[PDB]
């Protein structure tokens, strides 16, 4: 299993050179997207029965 | 001796992850108002499957949906009028997944039979027949999803995902890396990346072109069953047998928030987001689904409507509906 | 718009006709999951009775489809959940192995207490009894070395040994059967039951056995629902 | 003062039967061939408590029929058709359980929804035909020393069919119950007690209600001791209580029907 | 992540004693039934013992019954196997294993060739 371990270590090392951002930035981005697109979410905002096609 | 540098490099990666973690998605989100008390009721109840449903998939027009049942049936429903459109009889009755093509022309399904069958819906004659059967996997297919009409991504029980060119029939790419059965598959909105969750409690991101995993995500304690990108595609959510859901962001490469309760002790079977990504919907093994506020991690609602195990759950592209299929052979539409 | 709705309703009617026509067929047949090790003679039994190996056998105007799962990998934790609705699990054991027997017991125990596989009856076949009798007469390998508790086991008064069978062979046979039945009755809750059988590789009366066990299973299901048992 | 118990009986015949009709017709997981017979029996039992039972509620205690000849004719025809339709239905349900327990593999093929429909239609038409062909101040059905024999004989046919099959099921239940303990004797007796309880209550629910009214009729016609009228009405009421007995015995007693609601 | 690390073992003369330890990390140790399995040289994976969540029900394979003792300490999240009276058919690589899912009393795939919840194991030779 020397080949398997070698390839596993090589792949895991290849995944270390990734440009990471702060977790706070990611949280802010997700919150911003949710806030921006909330106005058009039929589940979030109770759809009126007039144009709801499951009347 | 190789495991020594493997272990120390994993330690270095974990240290980097800890360093990159300054604030959690609990204090940043606590400032906004709570989502509320979402109550939904079954607009439509689709009846017709004989056995338990495993999977289903909406159309891109948010009208039609295919559903797969163990009696060997792939049934297409018109959601608004509850009418059926097609009822395809399967060669193998152990179908564990189905996909409806984004163009609406094709349907796929596979399972224990080891082959992914692709069907065309718009023949000149009119009837629906076997467009092509893709073989090559050595384990049950847990999920399949379409990039386009001529290129499909599949994930099998032999610890492998496969990207197929449908015209030639050969697996253009073979994604390998997982240790356990790959159980779920979710594709990015750009259809360039896709995450896959397996039984080794790991979710791996793959670039479709590169053919090698870009990032790996751990944090669960048991087998992963369901996975789904956040609508923008910079995050995804996974459900497991831990009775916990977790949200992972790609760029942060770290778990953000876990959704779990002391009361809940059964595993998650299916996970889907809303259109806005504010509501995360998870189907559990205790015969009902729970609606979490994906940001505040609260429990916002409950879709207690099913008599048996909730198998599959999905949300329309329009965001107008939620389909839930369960092990009592009944599809339900919620709004 | 009326034309489209009328055509859609016609299509739904033509589909529901086909589902009504197929529901009878689906309810008629009984599905059976065939589990067993490589050593165990499930291949020979299915061959004599006749990816996924599906076989169909018809007895007394009743059709059973036995589904031997062979194409998958060693792990079975996920693919097994597909068989919550099968009438029975036919679990085959090579009883003359003495070394891969605890493997069989462990598998049977895992099946018994599975949340999804509960409420499913197990028809338990103990194949290769000829070889077990030959081994016990030979005496080269001692069973106690593998199962200490067999040193004090006593053949029960309810046993029905075959004519011309040495007491040693009967004692070993029923020891193995009791090993399985302890696990079976440890936690049953009356929802499902184990049906053990003693079969050989030259036994041709198996299909009727499965028919009898399936009839008993369905009878018990009906009796419990009418609260008569 | 006796109107209390009759009113309580009427309430059950009416309050509780609705959530059986609507349950079977609405809840799609109960559209089985077996439950069609139960629904038919439930609707017969309700229509007994809707047509004839209310019109005999205050008329009985009053002692005079203050409605008219046509009213009496309808009230009697409905009564002799409805009560006998309930009888044949109980017989059909019974045979359904017999076919379910004995010969359980071929149960779906033998007893389909079509056969359930044939049995229901047969029961209805037979009951209505018998009522019409028999029947067509106060009212009192003439005895004439001949009528009773008919009335009883038609009662005598399905009950013996429906006594014997319930006994045969008990021996099937007896045979199985032994197999659990022997494979695994107060232990077997524990289950025998519950099996006997369920079959005995099912049998008594009809056998203790119709039979007193037929033995009273016999002793009246034959032995010569004329029964005072009021006793006749108490016998009539005990025969009408079966209509309220059926919803409790056949629907409520089963946990699965409980979990349906 | 789920990490099981075995410790103990080595070269001991027949009739000696050993103590095999398993440190668990990355999961709620208290909630899974834990197993010991062994890989004999040139043989398949063999289940050796298991202990339930609270240790109420412990089970051993018939061969080793009477001389091995399984235990678990949930305070420090550790699993122990006490080995007494070794004999030269006991030499093997010993693997600690965790049961696939919590709140269950069945454990499937624990002896699988590429299970995902077993440690690297320790060599115990005599
Ligand atoms: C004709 C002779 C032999 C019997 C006459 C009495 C029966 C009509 C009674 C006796 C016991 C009763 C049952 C006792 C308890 C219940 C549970 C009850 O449901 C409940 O939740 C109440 C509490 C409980 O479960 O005990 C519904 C009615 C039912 C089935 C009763 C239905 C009517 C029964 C069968
Ligand atoms: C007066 N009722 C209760 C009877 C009349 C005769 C038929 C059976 C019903």
């Amino acid at each position: 299993s020397i080949a398997q371990a070698r390839k596993l270590v090589e792949q895991l090392k290849m995944e270390a050179n990734i440009d990471r951002i702060k977790v706070s930035k990611a949280a802010a981005d997700l919150m911003a997207y949710c806030e921006a697109h909330a106005k058009e979410d039929p589940l979030l905002t109770p759809v009126p029965a007039s144009e709801n096609p499951f009347r | 001796q190789l495991r020594q540098e493997a272990e120390q490099l994993k330690n270095q990666i974990r240290d980097a992850r800890k360093a990159c973690a300054d604030a959690t998605l609990s204090q940043i989100t606590n400032n906004i108002d709570p989502v509320g008390r979402i109550q939904m009721r079954t607009r439509r109840t689709l009846r017709g499957h004989l056995a338990k449903i495993y999977a289903m998939h909406w159309g891109t027009d948010s009208r039609l949906l295919v559903s797969a049942s163990q009696d060997g049936k792939l049934i297409i429903w018109d959601s608004y009028t509850t009418n059926k459109v097609h009822a395809i009889p399967l060669r193998s009755s152990w179908v564990m997944t189905c996909a409806y093509a984004p163009s609406g022309n094709y349907v796929a399904c596979g399972g224990l039979d080891n082959i992914c069958s692709i069907y065309n819906l718009k023949t000149r004659e009119g009837n629906v027949r076997v467009s092509r059967e893709l073989a090559g996997h050595t384990g049950y297919l847990s999920c399949c999803r379409f990039l386009d009409d001529n290129q499909i991504v599949t994930s099998s029980g032999d610890t492998t995902c496969a990207l197929w060119d449908i015209e030639t029939g050969q697996q253009t790419t073979t994604f390998t890396g997982h240790t356990g059965d790959v159980m779920s598959l979710s594709l990015a909105p750009d259809t360039r990346l896709f995450v896959s969750g397996a039984c080794d409690a790991s979710a791996k991101l793959w670039d479709v072109r590169e053919g090698m995993c870009r990032q790996t995500f751990t944090g669960h304690e048991s087998d992963i069953n369901a996975i789904c990108f956040f609508p923008n595609g910079n995050a995804f959510a996974t459900g497991s047998d831990d009775a916990t859901c977790r949200l992972f962001d790609l760029r942060a490469d770290q778990e953000l928030m876990t959704y779990s309760h002391d009361n809940i002790i059964c595993g998650i079977t299916s996970v889907s987001f809303s259109k806005s990504g504010r509501l995360l919907l998870a189907g559990y093994d205790d015969f009902n689904c729970n609606v979490w506020d994906a940001l505040k991690a609260d429990r916002a609602g409950v879709l207690a409507g099913h008599d048996n195990r909730v198998s599959c759950l999905g949300v329309t592209d329009d965001g107008m509906a939620v389909a839930t299929g369960s092990w009592d052979s009944f599809l339900k539409i919620w709004n | 718009q009326r034309n489209e709705e009328k055509a859609q309703r016609e299509a739904n009617k033509k589909i529901e006709k086909q589902l009504q026509k197929d529901k009878q067929v689906y309810r008629a047949t009984h599905r059976l999951l065939l589990l067993g090790a490589d050593n165990s003679g499930k291949s020979t039994i299915v061959k004599q009775m006749r990816g996924i190996f599906e076989t169909k056998f018809q007895v007394d105007k009743v059709n059973f489809h036995m589904f031997d799962v062979g194409g998958q990998r060693d792990e079975r934790r996920k693919w097994i959940q597909c068989f919550n609705d099968v009438t029975a699990i036919i679990f085959v054991v090579d009883s003359s192995d003495y070394n891969r027997l605890q493997e069989a017991l462990n598998l049977f125990k895992s099946i018994w207490n599975n949340r999804w596989l509960r409420t499913i009856s197990v028809i338990l076949f103990l194949n290769k009894q000829d070889l077990l009798a030959e081994k016990v007469l030979a005496g080269k390998s001692k069973l106690e070395d593998y199962f200490p508790e067999f040193a004090r086991y006593t053949t029960p008064e309810d046993a029905t040994p075959e004519p011309g069978e040495d007491p040693r062979v009967t004692r070993a046979k029923y020891f193995i059967r009791d090993e399985f039945l302890r696990i079976s009755t440890a936690s049953g809750d009356g929802r499902h039951y184990c049906y053990p059988h003693f079969t050989c590789a030259v036994d041709t009366e198996n299909a009727r056995r499965i028919f009898n066990d399936c009839r008993d299973i369905i009878q018990r299901m009906h009796l419990r629902q009418y609260e008569l048992l | 003062i006796l109107y209390a118990v009759f009113g309580f009986g009427a309430v059950l015949a009416v309050c509780g039967n609705l959530l059986v009709m609507t349950s079977i017709l609405h809840f799609r997981q109960l559209h089985s061939p077996a439950n069609f017979l139960v629904a038919s029996l439930a609707c017969a039992d309700f229509l007994v408590g809707v047509m004839v039972m209310p019109f005999s509620m205050v008329r009985s205690v009053e002692g005079c029929w203050y409605f008219g000849d046509s009213y009496c004719k309808l009230h009697t025809c409905f009564d002799v058709s409805f009560c006998y339709c309930s009888l044949f239905h109980l017989c059909f349900i019974s045979v359904d359980r017999y076919i379910a327990v004995s010969d359980p593999l071929a149960y779906p093929t033998r007893f389909t929804a079509s056969v359930s429909g044939k049995c229901i239609t047969f029961s209805w038409l037979l009951s209505i035909s018998y009522g019409f062909s028999l029947i067509y101040g106060g009212c009192q059905i003439a005895v004439n020393q001949t009528w009773v024999f008919i009335n009883f004989s038609v009662f005598l046919i399905p009950t013996l069919v429906m006594i014997t099959v319930y006994s045969k099921i008990f021996l099937i239940a007896k045979q199985q119950a032994q197999n659990i303990e022997k494979m695994s004797k107060d232990r077997v007796a524990k289950r025998e007690r519950k099996a006997a309880k369920t079959l005995g209550i099912a049998v008594a629910a009809f056998l203790l209600s119709w039979l007193p009214y037929f033995i009273d009729s016999f002793i009246d016609a034959f032995l010569g001791f004329i029964t005072p009228t009021y006793v006749y009405e108490i016998l009539v009421w005990i025969v009408y209580y079966n209509s309220a007995m059926n919803p409790l015995i056949y629907a409520f007693f089963y946990p699965w029907f409980r979990k349906a609601i | 992540q789920v990490q099981l690390q075995e410790s103990g073992g080595g070269l001991v003369q027949p009739g000696g004693s050993l103590r095999l330890s398993c440190a668990a990390s990355g999961f709620t140790f208290s909630n899974y039934k834990m197993n010991w399995v062994r890989q004999a040289p040139g043989k398949g994976l063999e289940w050796v013992s298991d202990i339930s969540q609270s240790g109420a029900s412990i089970s051993y394979t018939g061969s080793v019954k009477g001389r091995f003792t399984i235990s678990r300490d949930n305070a420090k999240n550790t699993l122990y196997l006490q080995m007494n009276s070794l004999k030269p058919e006991d030499t093997a690589v010993y693997y600690c294993a965790r049961c696939p899912a919590p709140f269950t009393r069945d454990c499937f795939d624990v002896t699988s060739t590429t299970y995902a919840y077993r440690g690297q194991g320790t060599q115990v030779t005599v």
